[PDB]
């Protein structure tokens, strides 16, 4: 059962299958929030999130 | 405020997604000025029973 138990070596205690599950799905943006000072500069990566 | 954008020699105003002007060209010199509304933010009150 080493393929579904948490691995202490990983930084945030996520199972190997969970890594594939998170990486397969893409969110609206890399970060959930865009803070007030984050979008002062019009970097090309700034989408409709902010 | 100041800006770091770049207009073409003929284009006058910068229009954003919401069709509202955000970059303006000075009527008497060649510089670009950025528009951002007055400082805003939601306030939330945390209180126990009155």
């Amino acid at each position: 059962f080493s393929q579904i138990l948490p691995d202490p070596s990983k930084p945030s205690k996520r199972s190997p299958i969970e890594d594939l599950l998170f990486n397969k799905v893409t969110l609206a943006d890399a970060g959930f929030i865009k803070q007030y000072g984050d979008c002062l500069g019009d970097i090309a990566a700034r989408d409709l999130i902010c | 405020t100041e800006s770091n954008k770049k207009f073409l020699p003929f284009q006058q105003f910068g229009r954003d997604i919401a069709d509202t002007t955000d970059a303006v060209r000075d009527p008497q010199t060649l510089e670009i000025l950025d528009i951002t509304p007055c400082s805003f933010g939601g306030v939330s009150v945390i209180t126990p029973g009155t």
